[PDB]
């Protein structure tokens, strides 16, 4: 269990149940002690969050012809924050807020984390991403980080294999239930979570 | 006994032989016990739809001789008594008046030891105000003997004093027109007894007995059985002085022929003197039946007394011989019950309890049935006759013969008899009877008038309101029973028209009611019946409203997450008139946009242009908030209309000041830019945008909050009226008018009481007016506070901050910037 201790954890529109900053600091420390490292944030819907935290991240019927298929995450919680919410309305018409997740991989996989300046989603980068990872896309036991789009913030795409080997836990960064769609407010990020959120240094040259 | 629909209908045709009454009594005075006894005695049963017991049918027969003693037109020896249910506590003001308004007679229960208690005294006044004839019963006599071991003469003096108190009230508050309505034991309008043991009697009962043993026409036998009348055992003569020629005392007739017999049976039996009991019993011709013979102590007395003086009959005797039929009373009660011309074609039809005239049916209350979550109307036919299928005009509270507001010309699906818990279909029902209707639930909230005359006014309306102004959050103490709460809440709302249960965005379960008590009750019934599961209830809270005072400082703008769609809008105030118009069905969401436009344009000064572009109302798609489409040439615009509306429904249900509902907020969509492809303009994208732009607009349009305010009507003796103004001045109350009832010393103060200041109001008014005051308060209007909700120290800000904290939100209110584009 990597959730530290303190009573069952759940995801609510109300806030994440039983997940203080303090518990976060304990669970992080313990993940490092077992040789895991933090690589980014992942925002998504409550139902989804629960699944990932209790059951882990798992691909499921991907489009095999989809060369950028993977698990997207982001170093900057703000960028992740944007996906932290229902993507479609419930029957009544409500679009509730989501949750922010902290993604960790076995430190033993860093050798496969690369970076580029080109912008991911298009073909011009494909060749260069492939150049950096040593084999044609999609990514597999490797990950690429680069600008979400020209001048945008950076996103990270863990290939499905690697993704399935992550360990995800709650963030102490809450989504706002009364401002769904707003941008993450920098002062709502715990100073202590900020301390344990540096990213590893990714390679820019192939191996 | 059991009756067929025919028997009942037949019985309902002889209105001269019907009795509509209630039982005025404090619960701790055997109110429920006595009532039962009548049911267990004359309760009418019919020879799969259940309802909430509102009235009980009673049958009673009398001798052609008895029928003559009735100083009011009658016909036949059969009688139909409608026992209409009453509340337990007086606080239920509004519904107490409800039952009274449909009754003609009243069985007032007073206590032997305690006499007439304050509460019963108050209801009595009210009953008198509706011109209800009272009939008294001094209950709990046993407690006098067994406990106090009072003498025959002391107990006499007691009843004397008690009857005296009652009449002090009856004479002081009844109408001079009605004539002397005081109760007189000698005239058979006062019974004495004990609900516990199940016995009671009237002077008229012992007078029919000792009737011949003295060679008298009971007229003079009962006349002697009370007051100062004596029978010297020795001279064997009747005198009018408490002493014989020598100066020795003489026992009163009452003490001699009534109290003595009873007093001995008590002394005999409770002392277990088995030698006397049998002898004593045979003398009164009381035959124990086998098993009862071995009984002793209370067990015995209890059975002897029941065979001796059957409590049920004593009461049924006064009901028939003294309470007015729906014919005698409507003649002098009509004018008071019709809010139209005292000579109007209908008002007349009311006086004459005319079954041929245009319908005049009064709906006193809606009662919950098993058949779905539907409600059957309960009331009385004051004129004409109501029949299944008959199409009727359902005139609601706000109706006025002039306009067409609050009218619903529909057809009466089914007419049924309110046989307590069960209903029995009946073709028609002539004036003078209490009946039930099926199929009005969606036209009448609670009270109303049904007619046929197009020129018929409503009958004395009872102000009620469905405005949730007080609510609480319900939580289960033990998470396991959660589903059991989710059911009861659904059950609760189903039992009451005016209770509300819903879920906030926060996912909390809310229970909102008409007031402090109304909610209180609802919460009890939930943790005890509907859910029966232990719950965590939050403290009572007043429902506020969020509104704007002007147009948005500047245009409000928000863009979807795609950053591909934008919504430009401005918010501006709606005029209270319009809001009221919306709240009052005038401006209607379901109307023809054109017709409705014409209305707003004409009667309310709106640009027929704007009004024809209303996209939706809100919340719940019908509130006093609107979204006007003022865009110009925005391609695909209609393809995001459902989203926008949807967004609006949430924006208006929980505003940005502190989660409260919006009121009178006009949202004008000035512009919109959308992505060419629909994939990127879905609900997930527009809904949040709109919702956020609206918030932005609102926060820019000078935010303010409204508080709800009650209109309290109070009945109170000139003497205690002091306590009223006393308490009103410590609650920010505002006196609207004070009047006096011509004859009596009964003032009736009306004032405005802020709902957030009404907590524990009745309790405080109690102490203040020595308990003589009788409150009736309803929701009246929304008041816009002047102070700035944004300034924590201001008065409104104080409300806001607290509320926000309560809801565990960020202490400060969001600036418009947070919702505007982060540009």
């Amino acid at each position: 269990e990597f959730l530290g201790d303190g009573g069952d954890v759940s995801f609510s529109t109300r806030g994440t149940q039983n997940w203080t900053v303090e518990r976060l600091l304990q669970a992080h420390r313990q993940l490092e002690e077992r040789g895991y490292v933090f690589v980014g944030y992942h925002g998504t819907f409550l139902e989804a969050a629960q699944s990932i935290v209790f059951g882990g991240v798992r691909a499921r019927s991907q489009d095999l012809d989809a060369i950028w298929r993977g698990f997207y995450i982001a170093g900057d919680p703000a960028l992740a924050y944007g996906y932290a919410q229902d993507q479609e309305p419930d029957a009544r018409g409500r679009i509730r807020n989501g949750a922010l997740l902290r993604v960790y991989v076995p430190r033993s996989s860093l050798p496969g984390f690369y970076r580029t300046s080109l912008t991911l989603a298009a073909p011009e980068a494909a060749g260069e991403v492939e150049r950096l990872i040593g084999h044609p896309l999609p990514l597999r036991l490797d990950a690429i980080t680069g600008p979400e789009e020209e001048g945008g913030r950076l996103e990270t795409i863990l290939g499905w294999p690697l993704a399935e080997r992550t360990v995800v836990i709650p963030s102490a960064i809450p989504t706002d239930p009364r401002n769904v769609g707003g941008d993450l407010d920098p002062s709502s990020i715990p100073d202590k979570e900020q301390a344990i959120s540096a990213l590893p240094d990714y390679a820019s040259q192939p191996g | 006994v059991a009756f067929t629909v025919d028997q009942m209908r037949s019985l309902m045709d002889k209105v001269t032989n019907v009795r509509n009454m209630s039982v005025i009594a404090h619960v701790d005075h055997g109110k429920s016990t006595l009532t039962d006894s009548l049911v267990q005695r004359a309760g009418i049963i019919s020879a799969g739809i259940t309802i909430k017991s509102t009235a009980i049918s009673l049958y009673s027969e009398m001798s052609d001789e008895d029928v003559k003693e009735i100083k009011q037109k009658t016909d036949g020896n059969s009688f139909l008594i409608n026992l209409i249910d009453s509340p337990g506590h007086v606080d239920f003001s509004s519904e107490v008046t409800a039952a009274l308004r449909v009754t003609d007679g009243a069985l007032v229960v007073v206590d032997t030891i305690e006499g007439v208690c304050v509460q019963t005294e108050t209801v009595l006044r009210q009953a008198l105000g509706e011109r209800i004839k009272p009939v008294v019963v001094i209950n709990k006599v046993d407690r006098a003997l067994l406990e106090l071991q009072v003498s025959k003469e002391d107990l006499y003096q007691t009843f004397a004093r008690t009857v005296e108190s009652v009449n002090v009230i009856v004479s002081t508050y009844a109408d001079e027109v009605l004539g002397d309505v005081q109760v007189y034991p000698a005239r058979g309008t006062v019974a004495f007894g004990s609900g516990l043991h199940g016995w009671a009697f009237t002077i008229r009962q012992f007078a029919t007995r000792y009737a011949k043993k003295f060679g008298v026409d009971k007229a003079k036998m009962m006349d002697r059985l009370w007051g100062d009348s004596f029978f010297n055992p020795k001279t064997k003569k009747w005198t009018n002085k408490d002493t014989d020629a020598e100066g020795k005392p003489l026992e009163r007739a009452f003490n001699m022929f009534i109290l003595d017999p009873i007093f001995r049976l008590f002394t005999a039996i409770m002392n277990f003197k088995k030698d006397e009991i049998p002898v004593l019993l045979e003398k009164l011709e009381i035959v124990l039946k086998g098993d009862e013979k071995d009984l002793e102590g209370k067990a015995l007395l209890k059975v002897v007394m029941r065979k001796f003086l059957p409590a049920a009959d004593a009461l049924l005797e006064m009901i028939v011989l003294h309470l007015p039929s729906p014919v005698t009373a409507q003649a002098y009660r009509a004018e008071q019950l019709y809010e139209g011309p005292a000579d109007d074609a209908n008002c007349i039809a009311i006086k004459n309890c005319d079954p041929k005239a245009d319908l005049m049916l009064y709906v006193s209350k809606m009662v919950p049935t098993s058949d779905k979550g539907r409600f059957y109307a309960f009331g009385r036919v004051f004129a004409g006759t109501v029949k299944s299928g008959q199409k009727v005009r359902i005139q609601g509270p706000n109706y006025v013969p002039g306009k067409k507001d609050d009218l619903f010309i529909k057809a009466i699906q089914r007419v049924v008899l309110m046989m307590g818990r069960f209903v029995e279909p009946i073709d028609d029902c002539p004036a003078g009877n209490i009946i039930g209707l099926v199929g009005i639930d969606q036209f009448l909230l609670k009270t109303g008038t049904l007619t046929t005359s197009e020129t018929a006014h409503n009958m004395k309306v009872m102000k009620f309101s469905v405005s949730p102004v007080v609510q609480v959050a319900v939580e289960v103490k033990n998470a396991n029973d959660l589903p059991k709460l989710v059911e009861g809440l659904k059950r609760l709302s189903k039992s009451d028209p005016c209770v509300l249960t819903y879920m906030s965005e926060s996912g909390e379960h809310i229970v909102a009611g008409t007031g402090e008590l109304h909610l209180e009750i609802c919460l009890q019934d939930l943790e005890h019946d509907h859910a029966g599961v232990p719950l965590k209830i939050s403290p009572p809270v007043v429902a506020y409203r969020e509104t704007v005072e002007s147009e948005s400082s500047q245009t409000a703008l928000s863009k979807s997450p795609n950053k591909h769609n934008r919504i430009y809008l401005k918010a501006e105030p709606i005029d209270e008139e319009v809001s009221l118009a919306i709240e009052n069905g005038i401006i209607n969401p379901r109307d023809d946009f054109k017709a409705r436009a014409r209305i707003m344009a004409d009667d309310y000064g709106w640009d027929v242009t704007d009004a024809r572009k209303i996209w939706c109302f809100g919340p719940d798609g019908n509130g006093p908030n609107l979204v006007i489409d003022q865009t110009k040439a925005v391609q695909y615009l209609h393809e995001i209309k459902d989203s926008v509306v949807a967004a609006f429904q949430w924006a208006t249900k929980e505003g940005p000041i502190f989660g409260e509902e919006m009121r009178s907020v006009r949202v004008n969509i000035l512009d919109v830019t959308l992505h060419a492809d629909a994939i990127h303009r879905g609900g997930g994208q527009i809904i949040p945008t709109m919702r956020r732009a609206t918030y932005a607009g609102f926060l820019l349009a000078d935010p303010k909050i409204q508080e709800p305010v009650f209109l309290v009507e109070i009945q109170c003796p000139e003497q205690a009226v002091g306590g009223i103004y006393s308490v009103l001045n410590k609650k920010r109350g505002q006196v609207v008018s004070e009047e006096q009832r011509p004859g009596t010393p009964l003032f009736t103060v009306k004032a405005y009481l802020p709902v957030n200041e009404s907590f524990g109001f009745t309790g405080e008014l109690r102490q203040a007016t020595g308990g003589q005051a009788f409150p009736q308060m309803v929701f009246d209007h929304w008041s816009t506070l002047g102070s700035d909700p944004l300034d924590p120290t201001s008065k409104a800000g104080e409300i806001v901050l607290a509320a926000r904290k309560r809801h565990g939100m960020k202490e400060e209110v969001p600036g418009w910037q947070e919702y505007y584009d982060k540009l």
